[PDB]
């Protein structure tokens, strides 16, 4: 009579499942083309 | 119970935005060139005979 088998409570996973870590981007923003301004 | 999967910490760290930059040997300035030329003895006389 006490409760007819909940099934899985309709699902388990709460947390697992969700944000797992941070992330590091695509790739943070290649610089430009540094180096020499040769002149003089 | 089963609370949910009771909470789990999220992901600390990572304390870097991935650039990992650094520079090698950069450049320099061109050393102003030094004309060439020739020494020599400017005098007044030449010839004189």
């Amino acid at each position: 009579p006490g409760s007819q088998g909940a099934p899985g409570l309709q699902g388990a996973p709460g947390a697992p499942g969700s944000q797992g870590a941070p992330g590091l981007q695509g790739a943070p923003g290649a610089p430009g083309s540094q180096g020499a301004p040769g002149l003089q | 119970g089963a609370p949910g999967a009771p909470g789990s910490q999220g992901a600390p760290g990572l304390q870097g935005a991935p650039g990992a930059p650094g520079s090698q040997g950069a450049p320099g300035l061109q050393g102003a060139p030094g004309a060439p030329g020739s020494q020599g003895a400017p005098g007044l006389q030449g010839a004189p005979g």
